[PDB]
């Protein structure tokens, strides 16, 4: 009778750790094609589905001693070659088991962003990555 | 004994311990032990008929030991083929012959359910087995001796017998309980907890008898005695294991492809008497057409041959659990209620610890004759509820039609109040029998009762409606009593009784 | 292969933790195993009547030389057959006794018993938080008990002994994956 | 078990001092090339890596008496010639040793910005510089 | 029973499985079976008149 | 039949002494998440538990000759490192044994406050400390 | 076995006199940095030390004929220049020797406050000063 919360989750991306600070961009989108012939009694258009799009996925985590994984994956790019991975994102229950799963096909990294530095910057250094992919399936049983 | 200061590391397997502080529910347990000593290094049993007070299961173990090993465990292993593939089944049956000594298991359940300090009276020590199919027996005369002994102690409030259901006859069982009820009547400060002889139809040697009618005909005392006890049914299944040793367990091994004799020959062939043995054995190869390689060996002797078999068997042996009469669990439950709610509340609608399930299912309709019956000899039920587990359902005494004494909580409240007051009045025993004393005694008793009222034990808006105390010449005493040294005090109490039935009614709402 | 394995053990402890099996690890500076071990040939190495299991070093296509299997020399032992269980316990036991040494010459009474218990539970909570122990909440992962009438008797107090009981819920690995195929139909 | 903070760092740029107020722009980026042939069952595109880009780096410091270094480096520009330098940026531990290092190739200054002046400007005069470069490598061992 | 760690391959024909979580509609089914046992290796039928709770068709089988 | 008093207690914090003048802040707190969908017959929200918080703990004691412990613990802070301790607080019976125990995980000091001085200050010089921590368990058996 | 009192003390500040009516503000404070990754079993944050702060120090004394020292020190301010001093505050024993010493680095005055005047003001005229500084060390041996 109650909705799910948004703070207990995990990400499987081929790296050593599965803990993240922030995950965003899990969207699906379709184009519209419009039409009207001149003899129609209505003065508006009829609509049908076009081609499909996906958004890029952003992942954020804190920087730790001796963990250089964002860089190492990015550095697998060689002219048109890159290591592609299966990305699995999951929202967890009180037993730490999956409830809602987002399945992502053929991901690789477009960009890796490092932290800024400040003399009075009393906070955690956070690094982030942006991923391209070829498709998303949502499972909730 | 350790010699070097520091931290030591050990690896063990056991259930975690449990203790409690209990003031109003101290049981005595009468039965058999492994040994009975006052010091760890003695040449005999010192405590066979001496009551001792125990604070926890560790203290018990220290002076009395643990359980007897079972000698009725067997194992059967069978090898077959499925579409040419090997497949084997390991089967360990429930034993049909079991040790008759239950005090150790009984105490584990007692402490698991919240029991505090208690008294132990030994009646003797465990005897041995005559054969794998012939167990030790329980001697009725030993239990009577233990009862005669506990009679001289003042502290115990409850009487229990952990090995009574293993007596050779039902007649001995009933006799023992009639004696316990008579002791309570004579002392006026004890209550007994009763079990049936069996939870299943038993064979009298001449007839098949139903356990509930059995108990009703078995205990034939009147009202004066019946008011001092209560009975529970059925028996329950616990989560405790059996104590055993792999050295005592023999394996049967059957196979689609036999090889017990051939195996023996290969080893025997690896001096005159050795030749005779081999010839005698080779002669049997045409006989054995069913037995495999491991047939006839003990578990402890096959571990190096196949430790997969050895380990699988031990795992299967471990799946069998202990079944017990419910009386020690109830003594534990009584202690919990007295501490959380008070002695004036019914000992019912209580969940039991370490109980998987009742051994026999009792339906709603089936309990009608247990709670209400023409003889008044009521039996309380142990029942399973969905989402709740095993609960105690009902709280009546063996005098269920008694307008004053049918409820357990009324009888127990009175025993408590009476004991506390007489301890308080003993300070006046050798005082002058006159008005100054009569006033001091009265005031003391009223103060006790006011506190019981304040705590909610007694009925009434104000103390004036809860109780009265009277003493005096011309009221309770005459001239003759003064001359003989008697003092007469009269006390009355207003006590609250529970509701048992709730009736719901439904309808279709309308204008 | 023994020095290579000591190296491999160190890598696993740092990247995944001592509670994970030391297997499915690639070895460095290895061209190949000297002897080829087939699938069928390993059945008697992993499971055997004596329990004296042997782990295998095997070559996989596209992966190189991997450590395959992680059992101890007591392979039929229901509690101790896996390497990661034995090693996790040795680690936890060593860390706890170092922590308890600070109380060696303290009075044997209730004030000490409470301080020792609290210290041990805090250690175990952190192991749980890090994913080493099983259980939804710490209450399902472990217990610690100490006290007169629970773990100690009057005789232990007189002789200067202190008894603490600890229990742990530890996770074990899966070894076999079975795939099944069929022709899809209505 | 804890992440790194963001306020203790140093910059080696060929100048007399290594203390800075602010450092930003340590980014990496790759272009995407998209494709779909007409007979495909899917109505979306396949993606692969393109050419690479780098962002400019910004450095901020307080103005001090007799230190004219931002200007002196900028003033080395002569038609198409300029002094190019190796820039090393490092995040430090409690012993004041490197933990995370950003290595920058062939840097030179695009612009030098001076401070504004205010009659009621009760604050520190801060100067800043923007640098062009040809590549970034991230080291975290 | 498998002895070697790894991936095993089998080829079978069947309809795919199905399960559900139900709180208010629990049926009892009374009738005949091939056998009725509590363990895979017994010498008889243990469950002929004993109710048992089943979560899915695999448990039934 | 009687409640416990509040003046006989002890604190184990890794220091030489266990006597304190004042202890406060032993609190536990949970956030609420609220929800209402538009079709509900009730015009109020449904509530469920969120994330958890803990309060800081304050300890007060009198100043004594040659005891500099508050300072020495505070002075173990080094960039992001600090000595963390297990803090045990206990309410005592007439035998001087524990009755109620508060168990505190991973404590360290946020601040140390010294005494004020007055010419007519006829009183005891009292110093105090404020502690951060990661969790509290309450035992009363 | 007894604690120290709070009324016998002295202050060395570079002036002619060392007697004061009141001294306050001898505090030390550290910031907290908090963190939680999404996969953690606990629903609270982990804490570590941040940057450090100091409080200003207040000194109070009675006004005397021909002593203008508070003003004279304040009047050494010249655009960004000021005379900075080492401030030593000490709690004394019965021989008038130090017991507890507070050592303060680089102090100078933010503000000087004069007395109010009242027709029925039957009391001592008290002047006060507030000092900025760069650090405090506490000695108690």
């Amino acid at each position: 009778s109650y909705p799910l919360s948004k703070f207990h989750f995990s990400v499987e991306w081929g790296g050593t750790k599965i803990g993240f600070t922030e995950v965003s961009g899990l969207d699906l989108e379709t184009e519209i094609i419009e039409y009207r012939h001149g003899a129609s009694p209505e003065y508006s258009k009829i609509k049908m589905p076009g081609m499909q799009k996906f958004s890029n996925i952003t992942l954020k985590r804190g920087t730790f001693k001796s963990d250089n994984e964002y860089f190492q994956w990015y550095n697998t790019i060689n002219l048109n070659k890159v290591e592609r991975r299966d990305l699995t994102i999951s929202l967890l229950n009180e037993e730490h088991e999956p409830v809602v799963t987002w399945k992502v096909k053929n991901a690789w990294p477009l960009k890796v962003q490092s932290t800024d530095l400040k003399g009075d910057g009393n906070e955690v250094a956070i690094e982030s990555m942006e991923l391209a992919h070829e498709g998303l399936v949502i499972q909730n049983e | 004994t350790y010699k070097t200061p520091g931290v030591y590391i050990e690896e063990i397997t056991k259930f975690p311990p449990s203790v409690a502080q209990v003031e109003t529910a101290i049981p005595a347990f009468i039965g058999y032990t492994q040994f009975a000593r006052t010091k760890p290094s003695v040449d005999s049993d010192d405590l066979i008929l001496k009551p001792k007070r125990i604070s926890s299961l560790l203290d018990f173990t220290t002076y009395y030991g643990g359980a007897q090993n079972e000698q009725g465990i067997t194992v059967k292993l069978t090898d077959t083929l499925i579409e040419g593939a090997e497949n084997r089944t390991i089967n360990v049956p429930e034993p049909t012959f079991k040790s008759p000594y239950l005090m150790f298991y009984s105490l584990q359940m007692y402490f698991a359910n919240g029991g505090g300090p208690c008294y132990i009276v030994s009646t003797g020590v465990y005897d041995d087995w005559s054969d794998s199919e012939t167990p030790p027996t329980i001697n009725f005369s030993d239990l009577e001796s233990g009862l005669a002994v506990i009679r001289k102690e003042d502290e115990p409030t409850l009487l229990l017998f952990p090995d009574a259901t293993n007596l050779p006859t039902d007649d001995e069982f009933y006799s023992l309980y009639n004696s316990a009820l008579m002791q309570c009547n004579d002392l006026q400060d004890r209550f007994t907890i009763l079990d049936t002889y069996s939870d299943q139809t038993y064979n009298d040697g001449v007839e098949d008898l139903d356990p509930i009618p059995a108990l009703r005909n078995g205990i034939n005392l009147t009202k004066d005695y019946l008011k001092y006890g209560a009975a529970y049914y059925p028996f329950v299944q616990t989560i405790l294991n059996y104590q055993y040793s792999a050295d005592e367990i023999v394996i049967q091994h059957l196979s689609y492809n036999p090889n017990a004799i051939a195996t023996a020959l290969d080893n025997l062939n690896a001096g005159t008497r050795l030749d005779d043995i081999i010839a005698a054995v080779s002669a049997a190869e045409p006989i054995d057409v069913n037995n495999g390689k491991l047939n006839g060996r003990l578990l402890s002797d096959i571990e190096p041959l196949d430790n997969a078999t050895y380990n699988t068997i031990l795992l299967e042996i471990n799946s069998h659990k202990v079944t017990l009469p419910p009386s020690s669990s109830m003594a534990g439950a009584y202690a919990r209620v007295d501490n959380d709610r008070g002695v004036w509340k019914s000992p019912a609608n209580i969940g039991l610890n370490y109980v998987s399930k009742p051994s026999v299912t009792v339906s709603h309709e089936e309990q009608e004759s247990m709670n209400v019956h023409g003889t008044g000899k009521s039996v309380n039920a142990i029942r399973s509820f969905v989402g709740k587990g095993t609960l105690v359902w009902g709280a009546r005494t063996l005098a269920g039609n008694d307008n004053e004494w049918r409820y357990i909580s009324v009888r127990r409240f009175f025993n408590m109040a009476e004991e506390s007051i007489k301890k308080a009045t003993e300070q006046f025993v050798f005082e002058p029998n006159d008005g100054n004393t009569w006033v001091r005694v009265r005031a003391m008793i009223e103060n006790f009762l006011i506190l019981q009222w304040r705590a909610g034990a007694l009925a009434g808006a104000k103390p004036e409606h809860a109780f009265y105390v009277k003493v005096g010449l011309g009221q309770t005493m005459t001239a003759q009593d003064i001359l003989e040294g008697n003092m007469n005090v009269e006390i009355g109490l207003a006590v609250v009784r529970p509701a048992e039935f709730i009736i719901l009614k439904f309808s279709h709402k309308m204008q």
